């Protein structure tokens, strides 16, 4: 998903389904290379 | 809250420049001050905010690196040094005042704020 | 220094009349037989509660002051006795280094052996006797002042012959009441 | 409160803390400002990449939703021990009856005995006394001791 080549226009916005393995939201959440990581009503360290 | 700006003239590129802002009136500990700028037919254009407790700094990504944002607190006085100033730097320049305190630094980039100072020219030729 | 706190450091815990019975208790108490500091000045803890004794012939110890840094800057406890009236207050005291704005409260009210128990509000116990270092034996402290203050406390010092210092910990203790609802004896479980 | 403490752009001089390293024990008051370590990087009492600062603003304004309308609340909480207690009821007092069956109330305390001259050493402090079974079994008058 995130090292995907191409993206899909906001207006036709891709939608990949998650399902059935682990989730290591670290990798993400520990890395520099995003400048907005925002989560709702979550907080990204309590996800694993 | 009153805002004056002083520090804009002409410089050359290359040069560096201080710019100053005073801040009277109800000078919150947990709120910010952010630069921006407007350049002729452009839209204003956040430049860096810095936290009066604490001192911890954001910038711009047209200006990281280059600017220096500091502040007098004994003072009441928020200054941003412009280190190697660039013709993309020829704007009017002002200094903003938030009264909304938040915890994740970067909101100040884009928070709308409360009060504007007048605005100081700065001209690369 | 150090000697053995035999069995003193025994207040009553609550303010409850009982009599010619042994009841169980769990408060801060002196540990019977530990450890306590002897001093014939210095600044020291006030790690939950202390116990303080003096052996006096002059009636050189006057006071104390309680605190977490005792200067100003924040609120600190100070107790002094002169002779006729004692003055509490816990203001933000400029203290200086050999000690001998902002009250929130105020109150007014060897041979001698003076027996003292401060612990967190704040409470006093307190009992005078007449004595022949620190001495073997058995008697209890009456409280004396209960101050509503709430000052965070973590460091005090005596404000001026020798005194004692024990540290109280939360012990289970039981209490022999006699007729008179005096403690008499106590034992340290 | 939010014709008081609602204001036209947001009133924002109210704040509350945001993130925290554990949970509040009660009653317990936390003031400080130190910068919240999210990640793994020490922060030094500086924000930045997983280093935010603790408080944030209300957002306070006359047409926020009533959800987030701003009210003023005051907790009472009510001590309950066994000392002399002085925050009573406006509840007047009575005289007071000896050797008859009464219901008797002295300063909450309540039952349902016969009130005598005691004989017993109450201490100048202490305020009443129990029975071997935990139960009350002298008192001292409030008005009189
Ligand atoms: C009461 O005051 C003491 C002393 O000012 C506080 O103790 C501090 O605790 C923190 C965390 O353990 C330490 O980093 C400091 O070094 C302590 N202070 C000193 C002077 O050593 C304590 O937090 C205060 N408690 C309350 C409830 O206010
Ligand atoms: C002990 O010290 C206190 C305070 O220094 C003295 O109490 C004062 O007494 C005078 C006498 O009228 C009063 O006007 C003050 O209001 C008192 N102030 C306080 C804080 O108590 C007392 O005189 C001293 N006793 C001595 C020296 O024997
Ligand atoms: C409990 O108190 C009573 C009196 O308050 C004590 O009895 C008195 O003891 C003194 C001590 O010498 C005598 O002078 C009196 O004559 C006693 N009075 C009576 C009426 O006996 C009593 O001894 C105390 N309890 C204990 C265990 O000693
Ligand atoms: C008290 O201190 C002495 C000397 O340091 C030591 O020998 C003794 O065991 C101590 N007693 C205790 C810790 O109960
Ligand atoms: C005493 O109270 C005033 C009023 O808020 C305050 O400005 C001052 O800081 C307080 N004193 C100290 C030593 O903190
Ligand atoms: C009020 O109570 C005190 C208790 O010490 C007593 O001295 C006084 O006589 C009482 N007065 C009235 C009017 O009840």
């Amino acid at each position: 998903v995130f090292n995907a080549t191409r993206f899909a226009s906001v207006y036709a916005w891709n939608r990949k389904r998650i399902s059935n393995c682990v989730a290591d939201y670290s990798v993400l959440y520990n890395s520099a290379s995003f400048s907005t990581f925002k989560c709702y009503g979550v907080s990204p360290t309590k996800l694993n | 809250v009153q805002l004056v700006e002083s520090g804009g003239g002409l410089m050359q590129a290359g040069g560096s420049l201080r710019l100053s802002c005073a801040v009277s009136g109800r000078t919150f500990s947990t709120a910010a001050m952010g630069w921006f700028r407007q350049a002729p037919g452009k839209e204003r254009e956040f430049v860096a905010a810095i936290r009066w407790s604490g001192g911890s700094a954001y910038y711009a990504d047209s200006v990281k690196g280059r600017f220096t944002i500091s502040r007098d607190k004994a003072k009441n006085t928020v200054y941003l040094q412009m280190n190697s100033l660039k013709y993309e730097d020829t704007a009017v320049y002002y200094c903003a005042s938030y009264q909304a305190t938040r915890s994740l630094l970067s909101d100040y980039a884009t928070w709308p704020y409360d009060y504007w100072g007048q605005g100081t020219q700065v001209t690369v030729s | 220094a150090y000697t053995n706190s035999f069995t003193r450091g025994v207040y009553y815990p609550d303010k409850v009349f009982r009599s010619s019975v042994l009841h169980s208790t769990q408060d801060l108490f002196l540990p019977f037989f530990s450890n306590v500091t002897w001093f014939h000045n210095p600044v020291l803890p006030f790690n939950d509660g202390v116990y303080f004794a003096s052996t006096e012939k002059s009636n050189i110890i006057r006071g104390w002051i309680f605190g977490t840094t005792l200067d100003s800057k924040t609120q600190s406890l100070l107790i002094v006795n002169n002779a006729t009236n004692v003055v509490i207050k816990v203001c933000e005291f400029q203290f200086c280094n050999d000690p001998f704005n902002n009250c929130t409260f105020e109150y007014v009210s060897f041979k001698n052996l003076r027996e003292f128990v401060f612990k967190n509000y704040f409470k006093i116990y307190s009992k005078h006797t007449p004595i022949n270092d620190l001495p073997q034996g058995f008697s209890a402290l009456e409280p004396l002042v209960d101050l509503p203050i709430g000052i965070n406390i973590t460091r005090f010092q005596t404000l001026l012959a020798a005194y004692y210092v024990g540290y109280l910990q939360p012990r289970t203790f039981l209490l022999k009441y006699n007729e008179n609802g005096t403690i008499t004896d106590a034992v340290d479980c | 409160s939010n014709n008081l403490d609602s204001k036209v752009g947001g009133n924002y001089n109210y704040l509350y803390r945001l993130f925290r390293k554990s949970n509040l024990k009660p009653f317990e008051r936390d003031i400080s400002t130190e910068i919240y370590q999210a990640g793994s990087t020490p922060c030094n009492g500086v924000e930045g990449f997983n280093c935010y600062f603790p408080l944030q603003s209300y957002g306070f304004q006359p047409t926020n939703g009533v959800g987030y309308q701003p009210y003023r609340v005051v907790v009472l909480s009510f001590e309950l021990l066994h000392a002399p207690a002085t925050v009573c009821g406006p509840k007047k007092s009575t005289n007071l009856v000896k050797n008859k069956c009464v219901n008797f109330n002295f300063n909450g305390l309540t039952g349902t005995g016969v009130l005598t001259e005691s004989n017993k050493k109450f201490l100048p402090f202490q305020q009443f006394g129990r029975d071997i079974a935990d139960t009350t079994d002298a008192v001292r008058d409030p008005q009189t001791l």
